DNA sequence: TTTTTTCGGGGGGGCCCCGGGG
DNA sequence: CCCCGGGGCCCCCCCGGC
């Protein structure tokens, strides 16, 4: 069957379990959805919000939402280039992902999200209100890696077919997004799942699938590894239970990602050979890391937050790796190339804390 | 009126190599080869205004004559120089037969070289060896890298250099004895200094001088020449106190008309040739420079910017 | 018909559709309205901060000047949905300048006051390349006589100085919690909107000069009253839950672990803190705001420290990683 | 060049280099006595190297210079060579050498070798040289290294300004097309890193491995987005939460009853595989993907060949859904 | 459609008039008046002026109440232009302050009407 | 296009003859006299914008010509293709043929030619030459580091400064006598001072005051409608804010500075401007005082012109202010 | 001791198809 | 009625600073 994370997914806003208030708030606006803004989902990776915007959808279209296909568009460049997006569709609205093809979302921006905006959706999907369904959502994932001149882009088109679409964006951080665009939207915060409430979901799932559990303390012991992603926390507890033949331990060790334990290992040798020789080194394991699709931005956040955990640095040199990963943050931000920005930080690191 | 009269420029263009001044090695040698002839291939290069195509010119009319019609093909970037051209046209004038006097060969003047494609080029090799027996080649350029090796291994190299002030005193002199211009060598010295060498802006800016209000002084010669800004950037860029600096800035570069893109670019290659200072602080005013340039290159362009600038550097020179 | 704008969000719903209707613009909706007489329109160069209402007068002076028949046939409205390359500018706007004005029917002219020229409306300027703003230089003067431009951005620098020097300068100014109430508690007032005292006062305090956020505020507290349905009014707490707004005990107790002083207790507060979902810019503003407010500091804590937050404010605006620049400014403001 | 790489291996390479001066003097003697002008033994040397042994050009400066001046004598070897002086761009290995020298970063060196030349330099290649000095910015022993500094702050320094660098290049190759920054760049980039850093090489001068780092991410990027899009329908996730959560608890419902069970598992994978719509090429690329401890390739190459052939044959003869009905 | 309706002989006279000079000039105005329709247009090199001066006698009826000027683009008349057939007659009308000038090609024959309104250009 | 009145007042007052520009003397006077003696070389005015280089070039053709310049000109600008095939074609075209009108010789004008590319520059080069004797070339630029050197160099230079005081005043008491209007000697003032020598400038604010005026008939322009009808600062208000900043608490300067701004609207970045301009007449004691107040106040307009967050960027400038003048003790 | 991104311009190769001639 | 000349798009390939 499918993975845990998968198999046991709300499909309803009914279904939701934590955060009570956010489920309130989604269901007061799902009341009388025929005037419903534009809304800018965004809050802590792995926590639900694609999830609740789907269960927002159902409550407004019905069960149908859930029911998707996978389509593929083309499209052409000023210089002929041709191009294919894959698009998640459903009959009551559309998924798409413009930063998949990089710098040229802005041609779908200005031709599909067109397109769609200026077409009516004569269906008579009847609705609760007894009128159907008029207006069409599109679901721009990933939005915060949208370039500029895509929101810019979107910036009109937001407002002139109002009365023929509405966007739902899901982000994790509000940064890169222009202050325009933040304009046009409804800012729905969506807070992590507390201890409490991983715990919970990972005993039903526990129950439900059967696992054997010495003590409720493992669960409680995964919840805190996973530091609010509830997906890490579901998909370590099937990994655990796997491995230790569905017979979870109070001694089974918690399970971490390779990258994880490479990006520490990192910080262990850089902590220990300050020298160029070992720089050399940590640019031959920043391009290992880097060529198997481990982006820039995440392996600069865990070296910063692993280095400030070693037991054996003063009050100093953690000031220093924070003020220098606070500018190299944004070094990475505004270029090209990851890996000099990476260098250089690892450099000034082995600098001050020599 | 509206029947212009010939300028300067034009109307006293030496049609003689004796009566080009500056370079004289080169010049006497062009002379002797038009003496003598088997003129070789040829690559002159320089800086604008110094004489090139002129030399070249009076060359190829000296050594042809009233063969100079049917014996010369001259192209420049106003005309096409496309491959097919090289291909065809060339081909055809070098393999076209043509009755010249004993030592005398057919001419191709590509003026402004360096402003054709490297296939162009190098479709330019062999018709200079096949057909050297009939045909030579003159290039004039600018920048002499622009030019493929191969074709450089080809011709001889005729690297003329700036020219001095007596050569320009001299052939303004003579314009000024040809058209009875009444001056101060103040003014001479004036234009001299404003025209930096370049013959053509000299004779335009003694012209202008003349024509508009008659006596050629320093007072007159400068009312309408400028001095050059490059200069008052270096002067700027080499004060000591941050205030003269910043006066100058103002009172010489802003209240003048210039812009700040142009003032950035100006000391940027001011400090790249500010052989005075040495090369690390030239390098790190440089990195100034270079965030005040993309800062301004995004709209923001005003004057407390270019302050911000020269604070920076005083800061780096103290 | 109506039922097209009656089911549309606030928002687009209370667009202002007369250059009566807007708030706090005077200073240009005055000249915008006299030319309606003067009939002397210059090219206006429309600039300020979001959503102040410069599409909105644009629009209504169009309206106001053409009328609802003659307004497509005398309006050319390009914006950054649209190519606008060199080769647009040179061929397209070029050729549509260049034409002659529609004739006027009897009945836009006895009721209109129809203008003998036309308007191009290259709304978000900004975003244009300098190179098509210098081709339309030319396009813009020689032309006057038949055709008007109205340039709208809101990052006035990246509008080249010739093209800004052409045309005339409108400065839209913020829209505050003392020029733009009227607005919002008209519409509150037509929506049956119940609020206590001061509810709108902190939304547009909130919306920080942005009417269009205090207008979806508003209609999302509207909502949650509705779907509550216990007929109380609307409470300043909530406008500040639904306009993500940290809680004042989050605030001290992050106060608190600054004065602390040491590093890996603010290090663990921030990572808590973060799980929650606040956006760093309303924390670094109202750490601002509760820092250069407060009599217990002296001078040369707020001077560094108002240095440390526009450097934190510029670095966030570039969007980069909320953890690690909160972390740093907080760890700074512990070591001032 | 790239050019020509279809004649790598296709015909024989045979290798003309630049002649000796000792066979071309007797040829330059010969045409001395020939045209009637002096031509002293000590001067072929010099002007072979002026023109970097190129004979015709020796030639054509000896037929030039004889026009006037009948005499070449030490006399006026320095002047004929310095108007005749050849100028060459230098290729990136040439350029990253002479670019990490600290003799040229000298007081006295700087004169003769001026920020003018340098900046040229950058620009006689200028796709390859800031990469060049890139790679070998960390291989040089330096000798221009302030009191009191080490080779750490040195490269620190250095780093810093590439990453400036490379932000302007950045700024350089976008909508705005802002070419004339390009010189700027060149002291970002390649100059002031350079300066730095300056001295003797420890070692070789490595070619760029950023490129093929370049293609591996392209290559291992369109891989994760093909398997993204595979299982889109049965999960709830990013490409980038695919590859950094999915995966590692895909391989052990995909690769560990392989290695723990045996032939038997086949079904269970086939099975898993089959509810996300993963073909086997999706399964190789999924299991390419990892690194570190979790490396695939030596515990891939170990499995029995008959457990993977059973898997194989069984994937075949059975009928499996489909994901894009590419239509 | 009141001060200028004037047909021709047959649209195959206006077609052969307009492409004798369409790829000499690209911008062209016509003066319209009682005696008959004068052109002139000058190249964008200024070296070529071309001057067309049609008469009344060469149309089946002409009227201009008033002296009516029209400037037009040469590249888009003669698209308009190509969309007729060679047995119908091409009438052009144009009314008060013109903003537009209307082609009507009509065939008598088969009955057919096909209409046309090109932009004029100040 | 119904008459001269329904034009914008930059159009409506364009320079008709060359009498009609001002604060040009020297270049005017220059070019009238190669105009009288006949002896007009290849011209190249550079200029920042609204100096008079456009209306000085098209009052010059008119000049030489009569009203049929039109058509015996060459005018290419920035809104017209000029690459190669232009300059190669059509350019040659008309410098190498006679006019067919007049009997007299020909000028190209190649207005905004900063934006043309190298290549068509370079291909100029002969053009210019080789015609000289029956074409004159005049170029147009407000930046001269996109004119290639050889252009330069063929070409005699003429810089139009910014427009002086003086000329500004005539020209707007012209204005004010065609317009029937009053202004204020101080209205007058602060038009002078933030026009920064542009007339388009100062032609655009006249009418915009024109308009804010009840009955432009007998109401007068006083500094009050400049300042309203620009929205810009009052000088009483700037003087008050860096008094507030310099010589009070942080809460009593934020208090001032936050209520001059509500006040009327002020921006930001008109108020910084404004006390940068004030501050270059303080004279520090402290070069680091004023290095730091100019480095700071750099940053933070570099800051503005991107947004953000305009609380925190009035508290720097503050705090910036302060720290600045703190080392002058 | 080897090998990448984007607009705009320019060049150069390739057809396509109208027109005109036979 | 059929073949040939030569205008016009379409597609691709390479530069970009002093
Ligand atoms: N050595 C010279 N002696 C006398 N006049 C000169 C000399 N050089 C330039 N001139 C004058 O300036 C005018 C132009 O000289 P040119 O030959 O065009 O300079 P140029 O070096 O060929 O310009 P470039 O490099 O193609 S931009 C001549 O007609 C002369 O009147
Ligand atoms: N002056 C205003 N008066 C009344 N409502 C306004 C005003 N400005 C903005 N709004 C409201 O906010 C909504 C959007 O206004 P807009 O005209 O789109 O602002 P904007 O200037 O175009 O924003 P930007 O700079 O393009 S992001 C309007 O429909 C109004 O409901
Ligand atoms: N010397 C002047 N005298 C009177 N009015 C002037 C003068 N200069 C500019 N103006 C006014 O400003 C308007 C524009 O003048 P122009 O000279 O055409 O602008 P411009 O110099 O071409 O702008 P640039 O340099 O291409 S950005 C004129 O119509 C006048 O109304
Ligand atoms: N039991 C339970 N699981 C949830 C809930 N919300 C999210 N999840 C689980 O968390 C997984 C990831 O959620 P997702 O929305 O894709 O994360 P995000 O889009 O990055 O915020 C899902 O596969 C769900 O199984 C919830 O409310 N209750
Ligand atoms: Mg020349
Ligand atoms: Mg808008
Ligand atoms: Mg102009």
């Amino acid at each position: 069957m499918s993975l845990w994370v998968d198999k046991y997914r709300p499909k309803s806003l009914n279904a939701l379990s934590h955060n009570e208030e956010l489920t309130n708030f989604l269901k007061s606006l799902s009341d009388q959805p025929r005037d419903l803004p534009h809304l800018l989902l965004y809050g802590p990776n792995g926590t639900g919000k694609k999830t609740r915007c789907m269960a927002l959808l159902e409550s407004i279209f019905g069960p149908g939402v859930y029911r998707l296909k996978i389509d593929v568009r083309q499209f052409v460049t000023a210089s002929n280039r041709k191009l294919e997006l894959n698009v998640v569709s459903s009959p009551y609205h559309l998924e798409i992902t413009p930063s998949d093809m990089g710098n040229n979302d802005r041609i779908v921006i200005q031709e599909l999200l067109k397109e769609v905006a200026q077409m009516e959706q004569v269906d008579f999907q009847d609705s609760k209100d007894g009128l159907a369904h008029r207006y069409k959502c599109v679901i721009i994932n990933e939005a915060n890696s949208l370039t500029k001149d895509a929101q810019a882009a979107l910036r009109r088109t937001m407002e002139k077919y109002s009365k023929n679409i509405r966007l739902i964006m899901v982000c994790d951080s509000m940064s890169p997004i222009i202050a325009p665009i933040k304009s046009r939207c409804l800012l729905i915060r969506c807070p992590a799942p507390s201890d409490s409430e991983i715990s919970t979901i990972l005993s039903d799932v526990v129950t439900n699938e059967r696992i054997q559990l010495e003590t409720k303390d493992i669960l409680k012991r995964i919840a805190q590894a996973s530091n609010g992603n509830l997906r890490v926390s579901l998909l370590m507890l099937e990994s655990m239970a796997l491995n230790n033949e569905l017979a979870l331990k109070s001694s089974s060790p918690i399970i971490k990602p390779d990258w994880i334990i490479v990006i520490h290992k990192l910080t262990r040798k850089i902590v220990k050979e300050r020298s160029v020789n070992s720089l050399i080194e940590c640019r031959a394991v920043l391009y290992d890391l880097l060529a198997h699709c481990i982006p820039a931005n995440i392996i600069l956040k865990e070296l910063t937050f692993s280095l400030l955990d070693v037991e054996t640095l003063n009050t100093t040199n953690k000031s220093s790796i924070i003020e220098y990963s606070s500018v190299f943050d944004e070094r990475l931000s505004l270029g090209n190339k990851a890996i000099f920005h990476l260098e250089g930080f690892i450099a000034k690191v082995m600098c001050c804390l020599d | 009126t509206l029947s212009l009269q010939l300028p300067w420029v034009e109307k006293y263009r030496p049609q003689v190599l004796s009566d080009i001044v500056g370079n004289k090695e080169t010049i006497d040698r062009l002379q002797q080869i038009a003496k003598d002839g088997n003129m070789p291939h040829m690559i002159i290069s320089g800086m604008p205004g110094i004489g090139k195509t002129t030399s070249v010119h009076c060359l190829a009319h000296e050594l042809l004559g009233r063969s100079y019609a049917d014996g010369v093909l001259e192209l420049n970037a106003s005309d096409d120089r496309g491959i097919d051209v090289v291909r065809n046209q060339i081909k055809h004038f070098a393999q076209k037969k043509l009755h010249l006097p004993p030592g005398k060969h057919k001419i191709v003047i590509l003026d402004e070289a360096d402003s054709m494609t490297a296939g162009a080029q190098q479709a330019l090799r062999r018709t200079m060896e096949l057909y050297s027996n009939s045909t030579r080649f003159a290039f004039a350029c600018n920048q002499s890298n622009k030019i493929i090796e191969p074709l450089q291994s080809r011709c001889a190299i005729l690297r003329y250099s700036k020219l001095s002030d007596e050569d320009v005193l001299k052939r303004l002199l003579q314009i000024i004895k040809l058209e009875d211009v009444k001056y101060t060598n103040d003014g001479l010295e004036a234009i001299i200094f404003t025209a930096e060498g370049d013959m053509r802006q000299a004779i335009n800016n003694l012209q202008s001088t003349v024509a508009g209000h008659g006596l050629v002084n320093a007072d007159n010669v400068f009312k309408i020449v400028d001095s050059p800004h490059p200069l008052i950037v270096k002067k700027m860029l080499l004060a000591s106190n941050l205030e003269d600096s910043i006066q100058i800035l103002r009172t010489d570069l802003w209240k003048k008309g210039y812009s700040s893109i142009d003032i950035v670019t100006t000391s940027f290659r001011v400090t790249k040739n500010l052989a005075q200072v040495k090369e690390s602080v030239r390098l790190e005013m440089i990195k100034e420079i270079g965030l005040t340039h993309m800062r301004i290159l995004e709209g923001v362009g005003t004057y407390l910017q270019l302050a911000s600038m020269l604070a920076k550097i005083h800061k780096l020179n103290n | 018909a109506e039922q097209s704008l009656a089911q549309q969000p606030w928002v687009e719903k209370y667009r202002p559709k007369n250059l009566d209707e807007v708030t706090a613009q005077d200073h240009a909706v005055t000249v915008l309205k006299k030319t309606l007489k003067s009939a002397n329109l210059p090219h206006m160069l429309f600039y300020g901060p979001p959503g102040t209402g410069k599409t909105s007068t644009i629009l209504a002076l169009t309206k106001e000047l053409y009328g609802p028949d003659l307004m497509k046939s005398r309006i050319l409205e390009l914006n950054a949905s649209d190519e606008r390359g060199i080769s647009i500018v040179r061929e397209k706007v070029k050729n549509f300048a260049r034409l002659t004005v529609s004739k006027p029917s009897k009945h836009d002219l006895e009721n209109y006051p129809c203008p003998p020229y036309k308007i191009i409306i290259l709304d978000e300027a900004d975003s244009m390349t300098a190179d098509a703003q210098s081709a339309l230089r030319r396009t813009m003067e020689t032309y006057s006589g038949v055709t008007r431009f109205c340039l709208i951005c809101n990052y006035v620098t990246r509008i080249i100085d010739p093209l800004a020097s052409r045309c005339s300068k409108f400065r839209f100014k913020a829209l505050d919690a003392s020029n733009a109430i009227d607005r919002l508690r008209f519409i509150s007032e037509q929506e049956n909107v119940k609020c206590d005292d001061g509810v709108l006062e902190r939304i547009l305090d909130i919306s920080a000069g942005d009417l269009r956020r205090g207008i979806t505020l508003l209609q999302s507290a509207s909502k949650g009253a509705q779907y509550l349905g216990d007929g109380k009014n609307i409470t300043s707490t909530q406008v500040e839950e639904l306009a993500g707004v940290v809680p004042h005990d989050i605030l001290i107790e992050i106060v608190e672990k600054v004065k602390s002083g040491d590093f890996d207790e603010i290090k663990k507060y921030v990572n808590t803190f973060m799980k929650s979902g606040w956006s760093a810019a309303s924390v670094v503003n109202q750490l601002h705001e509760y820092y250069i407010t407060n009599d217990n500091f002296d001078t040369n804590f707020k001077n560094q420290i108002s240095w440390l937050l526009f450097t934190t404010d510029s670095r966030l605006n570039n969007g980069t990683n909320e953890h690690i620049q909160l972390l740093n400014l907080l760890v700074k403001i512990s070591q001032l | 060049l790239p050019k020509m790489r279809p004649f790598d291996r296709v015909c024989l390479d045979i290798q003309f280099r630049r002649p000796d001066a000792n066979s071309i003097k007797s040829r330059l003697m010969t045409i001395a006595i020939r045209e009637k002008f002096k031509l002293d033994p000590n001067v072929i040397d010099r002007l072979i190297q002026t023109t970097r042994g190129d004979i015709r050009q020796v030639i054509n400066l000896l037929s030039t210079i004889s026009t006037t001046t009948k005499t070449i004598n030490h006399e006026n070897i320095n002047e004929i060579s310095k108007a005749w002086e050849k100028n060459i761009a230098l290729k990136p290995f040439d350029i990253a050498h002479k670019m990490l020298d600290g003799q040229i970063y000298s007081d006295i060196g700087s004169r003769n070798f001026t920020l003018n030349d340098k900046i040229a330099l950058y620009f006689d290649d200028f796709d390859f040289t800031p990469l060049m000095i890139q790679e070998n910015y960390l291989s040089t022993r330096p000798s221009v290294l302030k009191p009191g500094q080490s080779h750490l702050e040195a490269v620190a320094e250095a780093a810093n300004c590439i990453s400036l660098g490379d932000i302007v290049e950045k700024k350089i190759r976008s909508s705005e097309q802002l070419w004339s920054l390009l010189p700027l760049h060149a002291v970002l980039s390649s100059v002031y890193p350079a300066s730095k850093v300056a001295g003797h090489m420890a070692g070789r001068i490595n070619f760029t491995a950023w490129l093929g780092q370049n293609s591996k991410s392209a290559k291992y990027y369109r891989l994760l987005q093909e398997i993204h899009y595979h299982t889109r329908l049965g999960t709830s996730t990013d490409k980038i939460g695919l590859r950094l959560d999915y995966l590692p608890t895909f391989r052990k419902r995909l690769l560990d009853p392989f290695l723990k069970q045996g032939a038997d598992a086949i079904s269970s994978v086939i099975e898993v595989m089959d509810d996300y719509y993963l073909t086997k090429e999706d399964w190789d690329s999924i299991m390419e993907f990892f690194v570190g401890p979790d490396v695939t390739t030596a515990i891939i190459k170990k499995i029995p060949a008959t457990v993977k052939s059973g898997f194989t044959r069984k994937y075949n003869s059975m009928t499996h859904p489909v994901a894009i009905y590419r239509t | 459609a009141s001060m200028l309706e004037a047909k021709f002989e047959e649209a195959s006279l206006f077609k052969r008039i307009i492409d004798g000079f369409k790829d000499c000039v690209q911008l062209v105005n016509f003066q319209c008046k009682e005696d008959g329709i004068i052109a002139q247009a000058v190249d964008d090199s200024r070296v070529l002026l071309v001057s067309l001066e049609i008469g009344v006698e060469a149309f089946q009826e002409y009227r201009c109440d008033h002296p009516v000027t029209l400037g037009m683009d040469l590249t888009s008349l003669s698209k308009i232009l190509r969309c007729g057939n060679n047995t119908d007659t091409l009438t052009l009308i144009a009314d008060n302050t013109p903003d537009s000038i209307i082609l009507l090609f009509e065939d008598t024959k088969k009955d057919r009407i096909a209409e046309y309104s090109l932009k004029l250009m100040d | 296009k119904r008459s001269k009145e329904n034009l914008p007042w930059v159009e409506k007052y364009r320079p008709e003859t060359l009498d009609e520009v001002y604060g040009q003397n020297e270049v005017i006077t220059t070019v009238r006299k190669f105009v009288d003696e006949g002896k007009l070389p290849h011209l190249l005015f550079y200029g920042p914008p609204g100096t008079g280089k456009t209306s000085t070039i098209v009052a010059l053709a008119r000049e030489i010509y009569g009203k049929n310049y039109s058509n015996m000109v060459l005018e290419l600008n920035a809104s017209d293709d000029r690459g190669i095939d232009v300059v190669r074609n059509q350019i040659k075209d008309f410098a190498s043929t006679r006019q067919i009108f007049s009997k007299g010789f020909k000028l190209i004008i190649l207005d905004e030619a900063d934006a043309m590319t190298n290549a068509a520059q370079n291909a100029l080069r002969r053009v210019i030459e080789r015609y000289t004797k029956n074409t004159r070339f005049c170029v147009l630029a407000n930046y001269a580091h996109k004119l290639t050197p050889a252009l330069l160099s063929r070409c005699t230079r003429f810089r139009f400064q910014p427009l002086p005081q003086e000329a500004i005043e005539r020209r707007i008491a012209n204005v004010l006598v065609h317009e029937k209007l009053k202004l204020s000697p101080n209205a007058e003032k602060a038009l002078i001072e933030l026009s920064n020598g542009d007339m388009r400038r100062v032609l655009n604010v006249l009418q915009s005051c024109k308009a804010t005026l009840d009955n432009p008939d007998e109401d007068e322009i006083s500094d009050d409608v400049i300042y309203e009808c620009c929205g810009a600062p009052r000088p009483s208000d700037l003087k008050a804010v860096l008094k507030s900043i310099l010589e009070d608490d942080w809460g009593t300067a934020h208090y001032t500075l936050n209520k001059v701004r509500s006040a009327k609207g002020l921006a930001l970045i008109d108020l910084i401007e404004g006390i940068v301009k004030i501050l270059e007449d303080y004279e520090l004691q402290n070069e680091e005082t004023r290095v730091h107040l100019l480095t700071k106040l750099a940053d933070i307009e570099y800051s503005i012109s991107k947004g953000g967050n305009d609380q925190i960027q009035g508290s720097a400038v503050i705090g910036a202010i302060k720290a600045s003048f703190e080392n002058e003790t």
